[PDB]
This record gives structure tokens, C-alpha cells and sequence, in this order.
């Protein structure tokens, strides 16, 4: 999980109102 | 058909854009998600008979009644 | 649209073409015979339980009685 | 004693199996009647909710 999480970041970095009472409810 | 007003009268409010789930929980695949979002792209630029048709079904008699009753209250208030 | 699809199970028939030597009343009764096996409430009244009959009778009343039949709303709104 | 034993075991199994099958047949038909009963309640609730609407 951590290896893939820090591989997505590796690729991402080296790339780029008072009118109706119903409203209150 | 209804269409959006001009820029200076456009009353914007921030929308909490949902986090994207897996394709299986939507239309099935990325390809299908893209295909269907294109299909329904046509309907975003106006409100008309198709929108009203859908609203009618989904609300039923009870939803329509409460919306009408509440619209009356908005009008009374204004 | 709902009522149009209800029609065959509710005995409701459209006007039929009458060739010379035939009567309007003669063929309409004869066509009523053809679609009698589709007449829902009478069939259940014939072969169903008191519980089935009562539910069908209530269901039939809800299906036939719609707003478009003789009621309108916009006048009341105004 | 062998023959007697074989006959006894077969009998007691046959009897108990038949009873189990009867129990499952009864339970099946119980659920069949209950579904029918639940369905009618559901229809009755549907009707009511529409009437309110």
C-alpha cells in the first residue's frame, strides 16, 4: 500500500432563508 | 426552455464535489463513465421538458405537492 | 401515458371501424368479449381470495383516478 | 446377528430420513404461505402511502 502510494507521488512530481421552514430541515 | 442568466447576476455558491469512487459503483468502467457523461452533457445547458419529466417521476404526487406548497411560501415571502 | 397502458386491463376500448352492414354497438360488444380475459378486477373477483379482491379493487381505483381526468392545479396556485 | 443388525440400521435410518424430509417439506410450505402474507401487507402499505400522496 505504501509502495504504491509513494509511486503515484513519484509520477505526479516528475510530470507537473427564513422564507420556508423546509430549507432549515 | 430555461437558460442561465448573465454573469453579474449569476449567484454562485460553492459545491462539495464528491470524491470519485470505483467505476463499478457508477456506470461500470472508465469507458462507460466517459460515454454516459458525454450523453448527458447535452442536458446541462438548459432546463426543459426532459428535466421536468424526470422531476415528475422521481418526486411523485407527494414531492410535487410539497414543492408547490413551498414555492407558494417563497412567493408569499417575496 | 399511465392510463393508456392501464386501458386493456380496465375494459377501456378505442372506437372501432364500422363497415357497411355492421353496427357500432354490435362490434364494440364483440370486441369486449375478446379482451374479457384481460379485465383484471372481474377475473380476481372470480378466482381470487377476499384479500386479493380487496387489494385489486383499491389498486384499480388508484390507477383510473388521475388528475388529468377532471382536475387542474394552476387555478388554485393563482 | 449380522442380518438382524443390517435390517435394524437400514430401518432406523429410513425412518429418521423420512421424518427429516417431512420437516423440510413443512418448513418450505410455511415460508410459501408467509411470503404470500407479507406480499399482501406490502401491497396494503403501498396503497396507503399512495392515498396519503
Amino acid at each position: 500500500t505504501e509502495d504504491k502510494r509513494k509511486e503515484k507521488r513519484k509520477q505526479k512530481q516528475k510530470n507537473l432563508d427564513a422564507r420556508s421552514v423546509l430549507l432549515e430541515a | 426552455r430555461f437558460v442561465r442568466t448573465v454573469l453579474p447576476f449569476s449567484q454562485e455558491f460553492q459545491r462539495d464535489k464528491q470524491p470519485n469512487a470505483q467505476p463499478q459503483y457508477l456506470h461500470g468502467s472508465k469507458a462507460l463513465n466517459l460515454a454516459y457523461s458525454s450523453i448527458y452533457g447535452s442536458y446541462r445547458n438548459f432546463v426543459g421538458p426532459p428535466h421536468f419529466q424526470v422531476i415528475c417521476r422521481l418526486l411523485g404526487y407527494q414531492g410535487i405537492a410539497v414543492v408547490m406548497e413551498e414555492l407558494l411560501k417563497v412567493v408569499k415571502s417575496l | 401515458c399511465d392510463l393508456l397502458h392501464a386501458a386493456p386491463f380496465q375494459n377501456i376500448l378505442p372506437r372501432v371501424h364500422v363497415k357497411e352492414g355492421e353496427r357500432l354497438d354490435a362490434k364494440m360488444k364483440r370486441l369486449e368479449s375478446k379482451y374479457a380475459p384481460l379485465h383484471l378486477v372481474p377475473l380476481i373477483e372470480r378466482l381470487g381470495t377476499p384479500q386479493q379482491i380487496a387489494i385489486a379493487r383499491e389498486g384499480d381505483l388508484l390507477t383510473k383516478e388521475r388528475l388529468c381526468c377532471g382536475l387542474s392545479m394552476f387555478e388554485v396556485i393563482l | 446377528y449380522t442380518t438382524q443388525s443390517l435390517a435394524s440400521v437400514a430401518y432406523l435410518i429410513n425412518t429418521l430420513a423420512n421424518n427429516v424430509l417431512q420437516m423440510l417439506d413443512i418448513q418450505a410450505s410455511q415460508l410459501r404461505r408467509m411470503e404470500s402474507s407479507i406480499n399482501h401487507i406490502s401491497q396494503t402499505v403501498d396503497i396507503h402511502k399512495e392515498k396519503v400522496a
